[PDB]
């Protein structure tokens, strides 16, 4: 179906031009098991205060738009009680729900790929800056979309979880991601597990005189979260 | 028969099967059957 | 569910209907197409017995490849254990995000002159493994070569090649071929980015047990993974490597060869 | 002790061998296995995913523009849109795809292929196209009558954005070679046929609309597909 | 029906009759004669225990023979894998139209001077198998010798000979020792005739791991078929071979030696 | 006993029998017995 | 390990020998056998023509 | 006797190896074990002090 | 009671009470603290499967290490059997007061010139074990080398290394790595103190069976304990060794590195 | 299986367990429980 409603904590989202929902690697987010756990102190599970939708500032699909990205959990590291719990604790674990929105008339044509990639490094340059590697809640521009910022073909990104927004068909994309790592928990301030990338593959065009200014908007929820190792608050 | 103490000593595995690829090819929340239209 | 052969084919007849439409698809949803052959044309019966074993992880990964090649200087050399210098095995391991495996190492050694011309001369050699925080030998005759705690192998250039197995030795639950993070707290320097210190397991050090006159050892190392397990397939590498310890690359405007027009095959 | 005799091949180092060996650390116990999403057991699972074809590979075309096929409003009938050879290991548009890179790790292939196309015009844009597969025996077909004598589909642009053509396995032997290189081994023997696209009607638009639109082209293996004899990727 | 010995002989008495005529035959029909010994003369009983095993396909084919012999130039040489250069094993395989078999290959190597006089000197050698579409090495030190995907064997001129098995590797259901056809569509050129590209499986490439001074490797290869199956026996070859890849021949007016007259044995 | 994984590794076959040669020696549609005349 | 003694004829290459050996491609599966007319098992069948 | 093939790693001296070997004194019988206080089996027992 | 893994962890809740006080302790009593983790903080369940095998006596002691290294003078040398010359294995054995074990000895030998440069030359060597009260050979050709009662091993510099096992050979019920006493009655001399004559089991003597011209043997010996048993753990050694047969040492005012202040980590 | 006559010939032991450390950690005549005070 083409209608959907997502509800988490005190927050709700609706859409009328959906295209199903993706659940990455066929798994939903879940808790750490007693056989797989290592840290011995009792974990913190904040519930509805952390697990709810947050909305990041918007991006304009200009004439020159090459693409944009966000790092998780960097982007949400300074927002609400997700942010404060992540600063006060040494270790973090959890999954995500993601919803990308972009609307335009029946007189517009264009297409975006919306893709979530595990362990994505920035490496077109000898020495990536801290600004490029951790761009915060504003995100940063793609300078090298054809090589996917990492030395692979853009065309083969579809091995990672993705959807398309095609302006003749749909106006939103939805992804659900579980926790992925080689260890049971990790530092939230030193390591980013996922990157969310939005890339135009067919450029934006329209009937002469139609509305030219078209935003793209990203909304994100933490899901199934736990923390260990409480201390004072610490940031990079 | 294994001649040595630790399993790192053993020879290569012989369980060379494949499995259903739907965790990578069709990872969607609601089912879409072959004969139907996808969006309805 | 698990299979030992590829899928069979059944007979199929003509169809004229409004009720069944297998050719129509929506790529927007993120799913790959589900149209079968039998739905799209009239087919015959085929019992297909082709197997799937050469494309298993054991199939693809289970054979030896070069990881190091060096000569001694003043009767000694050392090597940091890391699979980045030779690109063929490097490019295969970066098809997975996380992997667990054991390794079988093979060592081949020979004597050369100062003009790098080979010599018919049999000599004893020693290889020592030195984990991080252990002291490495300084030269051919240092007292760290007693090897009472550190493992060693001792052998001769006229026997067949030396070989040992090693188990899965990481502090993590798998090795990592991509790492989007920094080495340590309070050091966001650009040289501290995209290295996991957890894959670094130490050095090998090599000597001749006695001093050669004018000649040197030349040494090669081959590695073979065994008992592979793997998670989260990655896009394959498509530009040249530049550096041993980083993924750095240079951009270019195409990947395949050009042609005269889109309508000419 | 026991009398023995040692045979030729003694002391040889064969890289694809398989024997038991002494371990450097006999008492070492490794960390536990934990639950991680997305375990893979066979690369046939990966090759079955769709990836984009670099179809517009001509001199003046660079970067992301090389993934788009053009369409435009016509003023004459039955015209051609694109052509390509279907051979998956061959140099050209297919070579950078997932299916192309794994096929370049092996010498022989067998099975059906899935080609899938998606339209990216406005909601108001309409048209119909015909897509044909031609088995081997000569050159690519020179007209729409010559093309529609082989395996084909007619595609109508509407609500469902996309269509699949299946290229079925029609071969003399059980396997084909992945190279088509003629200078030494005469392997042009194994060439597998062509795929071509023509206008069935025309692309039609309202007043002041964009008169040019794009298609995107995806390729994947079907469930009867397989590979033999590993070799070193030439890229 | 199957037999492990040749046929016995029974007793036979005189015959005077119109009713039974085993000596009369008609060669026109395409059948070989069916007159038995016992029908044509008076015979005695013989229990015959001679076996039939030396003339089985395993019997006739199951032993090693020479397929290649060459020297290195600038520390390298390569060989196209094809059994045409040495005529003895070639002439045996062309007694069948179609065959399936596995092969056991044996490699023997030694060092020579520039005057082709042998040298008492032990050296490491490497053999690499390069299937079609793979890049072959250019010289003694090219980076294709890492061998991480292509199979290799590495060995020394002072060990016993190297040996490996290989399975039935054709894309067809059998190899072909006769092929009445052309290589490809739209090329009826006379050099494109009577070659099957399906028997071509690639090259072997050989090097010394290090540079010899003045000396060269000389190398010989022997092949032995195993587990033979065979269809449609052919007439045996009766004129000299001329070329490695074709059946070309020159005519002559006889096959056996002449004599003074037909009435003189 | 076989020591290796693939059958190409195994030693030579030991089933060295012969069989009735009539598929090459008498491949005719109608039977012609020894004691009779062939053409009648 | 086990004590052993190695006999004369060790390391010799006899062309009519018969031993098991390691295979270059251990996981390779060959094409099927198909029905073809005129299979031969012994050359005594041919010499009788 | 039995045909054999000898593999790489033949004749190597690896310090962490573990094989049976011939004894210099085959008939020697050692003194008895006596009761002594403070036997240790694992150095984890010591590190816990 | 015996265990194959380390201890698990259980869940624990808050406590407010006068009745239970696990944090209070009295070090005066000579006992180590018994406060568990779960008593001191709120804990979660953890099933812990880490093993304990690398820290067993067999684990820690069961690998070979160097005990002797020497050259022949006039075709002979001898060695007093004692593990004091090389400090790494010495420092490990002095972690126990008393031990019983068998030993596996490995001998590695080679030819050198007068400039201590190695030589490609194969020679026969002999090693003889001479218990106390037996006559040792005087030179390369003495008649004690008949070896009809004393054990010998004979070998060649071009075979692999020589190796033999030895059982527990002391007159005592264990070897001793500390001995607070004198060698004999009526001799309280300071050189008679802290030696047990019961660990002394004799010499090894080495020769070349024939006279080398100008060259010498160089020889190394490695020892590996097997089947360890151990009593009464000692404090570990913390100052350099000075002498082969005694524990003598020099004092110094610290053991670890200094820092600027006690309040700065 | 053991090939030689004397036990000094045999390979290394495989009984790599640990045991309760109280003979070194708490060697006292009267018991002092975790929850109690030591001196009373
Ligand atoms: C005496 C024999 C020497 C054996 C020394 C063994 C050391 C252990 C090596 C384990 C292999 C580690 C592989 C892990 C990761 C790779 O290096 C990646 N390329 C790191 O980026
Ligand atoms: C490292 C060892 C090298 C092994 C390389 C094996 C390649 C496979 C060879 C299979 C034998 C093919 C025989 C087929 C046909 C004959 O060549 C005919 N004379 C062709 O006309
Ligand atoms: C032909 C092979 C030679 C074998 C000779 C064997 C002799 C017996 C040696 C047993 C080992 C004795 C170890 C006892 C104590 C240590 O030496 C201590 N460091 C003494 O302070
Ligand atoms: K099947
Ligand atoms: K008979
Ligand atoms: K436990």
């Amino acid at each position: 179906d083409r209608v959907a409603q997502l509800t988490l904590g005190n927050s709700t989202i609706t859409t009328q031009e959906a295209a199903n929902i993706v659940v990455a690697y066929g798994r939903w987010p879940s808790g750490l098991r007693d056989t797989d756990a290592t840290a011995v102190d009792k974990p913190t599970q904040p519930g509805v205060s952390a697990e709810r939708f947050y909305t990041l500032p918007s991006v304009q699909w200009t004439t020159s738009f090459t693409g944009h990205y966000w790092k998780l959990p960097d982007a949400l590291s300074d927002l609400g009680l997700f942010g404060q719990n992540l600063q006060f604790h040494y270790l973090y674990r959890g999954g995500w729900a993601i919803h990308v929105q972009c609307n335009a008339t029946k007189f517009h044509q264009g297409t975006l790929l919306v893709v979530a990639v595990p362990e994505h490094k920035i490496q077109a340059q000898s020495n990536p800056s801290f600004g490029r590697t951790n761009p915060g809640e504003a995100g940063a521009a793609c300078q090298f979309p054809f090589t996917f910022e990492d030395g692979t073909a853009l065309g083969n990104a579809l091995i990672y979880p993705h959807q398309w927004i095609n302006l003749r068909t749909n106006n939103s994309a939805t992804l659900v991601l579980p926790y992925v790592n080689a260890i049971p928990m990790d530092s939230g301030i030193k390591h980013n597990n996922w990157t969310l990338l939005v890339i135009p593959i067919v450029p934006l065009e329209y009937a002469v005189g139609a509305t030219t200014f078209v935003p793209i908007t990203v909304t994100i929820a933490p899901m199934c979260t736990e923390y260990n190792g409480l201390r004072a608050a610490v940031t990079q | 028969i294994n001649y040595y103490e630790n399993a790192a000593s053993n020879s290569l595995n012989k369980q060379d099967f494949t499995q259903d690829p739907d965790k990578f090819t069709r990872p969607v929340a609601d089912i879409m059957k072959e004969a139907a239209v996808p969006l309805k | 569910t698990i299979k030992n052969t590829v899928e069979n084919t059944v007979e199929s007849t003509h169809s004229i209907s409004t009720e069944a439409t297998p050719a129509l698809q929506a790529a927007e949803t993120g799913a790959t197409s589900n149209a079968s052959d039998e739905s799209m044309i009239e087919t015959r019966n085929v019992v297909n017995t082709h197997g799937v074993a050469e494309t298993s992880l054991e199939g693809f990964y289970g054979r030896a490849g070069l990881v190091a090649m060096f000569t001694t200087e003043g009767g000694i050399r050392s090597w940091y254990i890391n699979f980045g210098k030779y690109v063929q095995l490097r490019a295969k391991l970066e098809l997975l995000t996380y992997a667990r495996f054991d390794v079988e190492f093979t060592i081949v050694a020979q004597v050369v002159d100062e003009q790098a011309k080979v010599k018919d001369f049999n000599v004893d050699y020693q290889v020592m493994y030195v984990p991080p925080g252990a002291s490495a030998p300084d030269g051919q005759d240092s007292f760290q070569w007693q090897s009472s705690c550190n493992p060693s192998v001792i052998s001769n250039t006229g026997l067949p090649p030396a070989r040992v197995s090693v188990p899965f030795m990481s502090s993590a639950n798998a090795y990592s071929f991509s790492y989007d993070g920094y080495i340590q707290f309070g050091d966001t320097s650009s040289s501290s980015y995209g290295i996991l210190p957890i894959h670094y397991l130490g050095q090998l050090v090599v000597r001749t047990c006695e001093d050669l006159d004018s000649a040197r050892l030349r040494v090669r190392i081959y590695a073979k993974p065994k008992h592979m397990r793997g998670w989260i397939p990655r896009s394959p590498r498509m530009r040249p490597y530049v550096s041993r310890f980083t993924g750095i690359y240079t951009d270019a405007p195409s990947f395949c060869v050009n042609r005269e027009s889109i309508t000419t095959a | 002790g026991c009398p023995t005799l040692y045979t030729p091949g003694s002391g040889q180092f064969l890289t694809t061998d398989d024997f038991q060996t002494p371990c450097m650390l006999p008492k070492f116990q490794p960390t536990p296995v934990i639950d991680i999403p997305g375990e893979v057991k066979n690369f046939l699972e990966v090759i079955q995913v769709e990836s984009l074809v670099e179809i517009n590979n001509v001199s003046g075309v660079e970067g992301v523009a090389r993934y788009r096929i053009p369409l435009n409003v016509q003023d004459a009938m039955d015209g051609q849109i694109m052509a390509v050879r279907v051979d998956p290991g061959a140099d050209g548009p297919m070579q950078s795809t997932l299916l192309g890179v794994f096929t370049r790790y092996y010498t022989q292939w067998s099975g059906s292929l899935d080609f899938t196309f998606m339209f990216c015009g406005t909601f108001m844009t309409t048209g119909k196209v015909i897509i044909a597969y031609t088995p081997p025996g000569g050159d690519q077909p020179g007209s729409r009558q010559q093309a529609m004598l082989g395996t084909h589909v007619v595609w109508d642009f509407g609500l469902q954005s996309s269509i699949t053509l299946v290229v079925p396995w029609i071969s003399s032997g059980h396997f084909r070679g992945t190279s088509l290189d003629n200078t030494i081994y005469k392997y042009r023997y194994y060439e597998a046929g062509y795929i071509t696209m023509w206008y069935q009607t025309n692309m039609v638009v309202p007043p002041n609309f964009p008169t040019e639109a794009s298609i995107l082209m995806f390729v994947a293996a079907q469930p009867n597909f397989s590979l033999r004899i590993l070799k070193d990727r030439p890229d």
